[PDB]
């Protein structure tokens, strides 16, 4: 219905060189979360 | 030797923000090289104008509200971050806005300036919901390139700022999407040629031909070091 | 080397193994089959082009 | 305000978690035929 | 700092900045004669109070968005708490 | 409108055919320059190369001769690796004549005036019998890049003379080209690039001249838009 491939895989190109990747790559949308483990609160150092 | 040099041929203009360009004479293999180089340069180094500072009457910090305004100060700053402005003749200008009554506050309400053009007048900034509500802003617009976070501009400073001046992250680049394609040319003398078609997506404020020429100039200026004796 | 058994402790895994395995496979009717090359440099030059 | 940076933890809803390792320039990301790039690249090795 | 010794609302602060000013009695002290002579030469006087202000901890930045002042019943309120209670009374007055 | 300028701080010169060049760059420009330079150096450099050969008594690549230990496939492989620079026309035919016992070198090819041989130590065949002999006609055209023999035999719609042997043509004087992008810093500007290029070429030219030729080709290709 959305005019999209039925396999869920498309062709991609390398941004740094423009060359095509040799095999199709699964591309889509997934829901991502940011957890309460921040490196701002975990980095620590002590001299004296 | 037998190198048919490219030349800008046709520039279609699909919309105010969508355009296509073509370079017809290309030897075998040059199309992809120039397409990739131009795509990277266009996506990386185009100049533009963006909002960097906002001052609102009776507002001390961005984590606050205003009576008669449906949006928070943070949402207003985010809306102002997406304002497209074209400035000619100077690298810094200060705009002013004043509005009253019940209704939306769009980019058309900004006070007219001689050498400042607003590309999209329908860009909604905020909404007023009270008959006695009023707003007044002083918006500072600069020119630059790249992405400069405000948390980095605070570091590069030697004089204090007064309370009430709100900093905004600047996204100077006016180009969102770049796509290029290589197709065979129609030169009857040489049937081994091809043409390069470049598709551009912008927010206005930039001419496609000028962008292409600036990218080519940057690439040539970079190659000047390789060309020389060392 | 591992101090418990003497075997090497640094072993490639995951992406490196997959990359080398895909590098060193063969196909029956791949493009460019049948040529005779002067050396590995010519093979790399042929592949990159 | 805290912005994301290498060392922060991200995760999905299927038990897949990871640490951000690099912020990539937009022109270095893989892109499709129409030129729109991808936002996040994940290792397919984890799934099987 | 304001006239009451409290940082303004909306100020941008970093590590080491003073938020609330406070002084404490210090009492007797012992000083070596050389340092005392240096102090006398420089002309600065001796004080009976010691700085005990509340400072921003190192590695912490941010913007001041709220200040709360609590006072004892016997003690009389200062100006800034008066402003806060006027704001609260204004909100209640509009609601009614 | 102002960008950082590179400078060839180091040019490590290893041999007459191998060198390393480093440039110490704006963020993302190292790949942009390196990929373009590599593509131009590979698929666009012009030169002269052996393209075909005629051997008496040899009908096709499966045939077998006598008196030489190397098979004709080895002879074609050695011929493909011969580097020749020509000052003059676009097509020269060379002759080779050697009889007896010993290794026939490139110097045994008749000195055909303008045509020059850069490596007279190249080996073409080995002579094992006094009675047998080899006579061949080697032709050298001019062109750019690399052209496989498969597309040429597919492009030979006209009649092929009997005994015609096609050898792959390596016009470009490049053997191996590779580039690497590293990190560089100046006065706390961290997100900067340092480009390193590894270059290998046959004795026709020096690596620096090839790099300059590629850069000049690209710059002249871009001359129609630079304002």
């Amino acid at each position: 219905l959305g005019d999209l491939p039925t396999s869920g895989q498309i062709r991609l190109y390398d941004g740094r060189t423009g060359e095509q990747f040799e095999r199709p790559v699964t591309v889509g949308y997934m829901y991502m979360l940011k957890l309460n483990h921040l490196v701002d609160d975990k980095m620590h150092a002590r001299s004296t | 030797t037998e190198f048919l040099k490219p030349r800008l041929v046709d520039i279609e203009q699909v919309s105010s923000t969508h355009a296509k360009v073509t370079l017809e004479p290309l030897e075998r293999g040059f199309g992809h090289t120039l397409g990739n180089a131009l795509r990277r340069i266009l996506l990386s180094s185009m100049p533009g104008c963006a909002v960097t500072e906002v001052e609102i009457d009776g507002v001390l910090h961005e984590y606050s509200t205003k009576e008669g305004v449906q949006e928070d100060i943070l949402e207003i700053l985010l809306n102002l971050k997406g304002l497209a402005v074209r400035v000619q003749g100077k690298d810094e200008v200060i705009l002013t806005l004043n509005k009253s009554g019940i209704g939306p506050v769009t980019a058309a309400d900004i006070t007219h300036d001689g050498d400042v053009e607003i590309v999209k007048p329908q860009h909604v900034i905020c909404h007023l919901t009270d008959e006695n509500a009023s707003i007044s802003m002083r918006i500072k617009v600069q020119r630059g390139r790249g992405y400069v976070p405000a948390s980095t501009r605070i570091h590069s400073e030697e004089d204090e700022r007064p309370i009430g001046r709100l900093l905004v992250d600047a996204c100077y680049s006016p180009v969102e999407r770049i796509a290029y394609n290589v197709e065979a040319a129609r030169v009857e003398q040489r049937t081994d040629l091809d043409k390069l078609v470049i598709e551009m997506e912008t927010n206005g404020t930039i001419d496609p031909e000028e962008a292409i020429r600036r990218a080519a100039t940057i690439l040539a200026e970079q190659l000047e070091a390789f060309v020389d004796l060392r | 080397l591992s101090p418990a058994n003497g075997e090497p402790i640094i072993v490639p895994s995951q992406d490196v193994v997959l990359g080398l395995y895909y590098m060193t496979r063969d196909c029956v009717n791949a493009k460019g089959e049948g040529m005779v090359l002067t050396g590995p440099k010519e093979a790399e030059r042929l592949y990159r082009s | 305000k805290r912005r994301i940076q290498p060392g922060d933890k991200m995760a999905g809803r299927h038990g897949n978690k990871g640490v951000i390792s690099k912020i990539n320039p937009i022109e270095d990301m893989p892109y499709d035929e129409n030129g729109t790039p991808v936002d996040i690249v994940l290792n397919p090795l984890g799934v099987p | 700092l304001d006239e009451s010794g409290i940082v303004y609302i909306g100020a941008e602060v970093t590590g080491g900045d003073i938020l609330v000013g406070k002084v404490t009695p210090k009492g007797e002290t012992q000083l070596t004669p050389e340092e005392k002579l240096l102090r006398a030469i420089f002309g600065e006087k001796a004080s009976d109070v010691k700085d005990s202000s509340l400072r921003v901890p190192n590695g912490v930045s941010g913007t001041v968005i709220d200040v709360q002042v609590f006072t004892r019943d016997g003690v009389e309120k200062d100006k800034r708490a008066l402003e806060i209670e006027e704001m609260q009374l204004k909100q209640a007055k509009k609601d009614l």
